[PDB]
């Protein structure tokens, strides 16, 4: 027996000037004045937003604002700015202990859909020296962040062989690039000839394969 | 200007502990006088970590009267100090797996009922943070990455593909820093081997491809290697 805290939505997707509504759940009933929220962006600590009965912590603007009683409580950005948009997490701070976060939401800028831009990549020369083959396919510049990617080997689907990398929101046009890198030995890349990247993405009428033959 | 110097091995193997530690600065952990603002014995010093893909775990805290409160997740397991005559806390973790490998911060918590004068924001929270220690538990030995190019094929796309390197993180440029319009390097990824790699591209005007250098600046600080790849038409 201890306090659990919920946050939904997992994700919110507002655009600049709209309001934000953030949810917290605890599992039992607790006084207000141990639910904190804390701002956290990529490559930095997490910072202190509302305390102790929706209390704005030191250097917090007047667009933050809490509300909420019992076991539901809200987190409240009345007009998103730029810098607004981060992962936000509440926490229960002196009711019980563990005082642990929530799951946190990830509030994330809306834009109308944007198709990804498709390119792959045959490995170096300089590379196959050192008996590895790495494809490399990239999605760049896409919304939204959901995508698939689908590697084919002279028309063999590949499956567990490739890794995936994304990038944070871009701070000017709010797409998202993504890379695959599949990977496989000297001998066994040059047992095929066709390397394929199928890429389904919601902006793309039907899915974009792009592709290179093996010494061309 | 209270803040938390942290400090302690980053690099670790498994089986191996886990021991960092926080200097605080701009406040005593020693002064027990009282008479503006919140008590120092109203302060927690605490640990919170956040695993790769996860959200902040509380690891426990500690006060200058010694007594400790720890997440029941790591309780059969982690330790909480504090030594107010050299104003540090540290943690310890034991017996460390790759499920330990984080970014461990520490932080000035806060529960006041009383106070003199005024009550400064931030009660009920950990207000002041470090700005935390990477941890990576792995049996990898440190090595410097393997720098390819990402060829323009056939708007063109570039790159270079920074592979088999450890532990993170590497600092990627294009052109020494004259070239940030379009790049995106990505984040890195581990891979089955144990060594991390990402790739850094970058969009380029087709036209350019012929009169434009296009040369990615790699500097891997934990094995002091640095890098310029040029990248061309192949």
């Amino acid at each position: 027996h201890e306090i659990v805290l919920t946050q939904s939505p997992g994700t919110l997707s507002l655009s600049p000037g709209e309001r934000a509504t953030l949810s917290c759940r605890a599992s039992q009933s607790v006084s207000s004045s141990y639910l904190a929220w804390y701002q956290h962006k990529p490559g930095q600590a997490p910072r202190l937003l509302i305390s102790d009965v929706y209390r704005r912590a030191t250097g917090i603007p007047d667009r933050f604002s809490g509300s909420g009683s019992g076991t539901d409580f809200t987190l409240t950005i009345s007009r998103l700015e730029p810098e607004d948009f981060a992962v936000y997490y509440c926490q229960q701070y002196g009711s019980s202990p563990p005082y642990t976060f929530g799951q946190g939401t990830k509030l994330e800028i809306k834009r109308t859909v944007a198709a990804p831009s498709v390119f792959i990549f045959p490995p170096s020369d300089e590379q196959l020296k050192s008996g590895t083959a790495s494809v490399v396919c990239l999605l760049n510049n896409f919304y939204p962040r959901e995508a698939k990617v689908q590697w084919k080997v002279d028309n063999a689907l590949q499956s567990g062989n490739s890794q995936e990398s994304v990038t944070e929101q871009d701070s000017k046009d709010s797409t998202y690039s993504l890379s695959s890198t599949l990977t496989l030995s000297k001998a066994d890349y040059e047992k095929h000839k066709v390397y394929a990247c199928e890429v389904t993405h919601q902006g793309l009428s039907s899915p974009v394969t792009k592709s290179f033959n093996r010494g061309e | 200007q209270v803040q938390l110097k942290q400090w302690g091995a980053g690099l670790l193997k498994p089986s191996e502990t886990l021991s960092l530690t926080c200097t605080v600065y701009g406040d005593s952990l020693s002064d027990y006088s009282w008479s503006w603002g919140v008590s120092r014995s109203d302060y927690y010093w605490s640990w919170i970590r956040q695993p790769p893909g996860k959200g902040l775990e509380w690891i426990g805290e500690i006060n200058r009267s010694g007594s400790t409160k720890y997440n029941p997740s790591l309780k059969s397991r982690v330790s909480i100090l504090i030594e107010a005559s050299k104003n540090q806390f540290s943690l310890k973790l034991p017996s460390v797996t790759a499920a330990d490998t984080a970014v461990y911060y520490c932080a000035r918590g806060r529960r006041s009922r009383q106070w003199i004068g005024e009550l400064p924001p931030g009660n009920y929270g950990l207000d002041v943070w470090g700005q935390g220690t990477p941890v990576s538990v792995s049996s990898a030995s440190t090595k410097g990455p393997s720098v390819f190019p990402l060829a323009p094929s056939s708007t063109a796309a570039l790159g270079c593909l920074v592979k088999d390197y450890f532990p993170e993180p590497v600092t990627v440029s294009w052109n020494s820093g004259a070239l940030t319009s379009g790049v995106h390097t990505f984040p890195a990824v581990l891979q089955s081997s144990g060594l991390y790699s990402l790739s850094s591209v970058v969009t380029v005007p087709s036209s350019s491809l012929g009169t434009q250098t296009y040369i990615c600046n790699v500097n891997h600080k934990p094995s002091n290697t640095k890098v310029d790849k040029r990248v061309e038409p192949k």
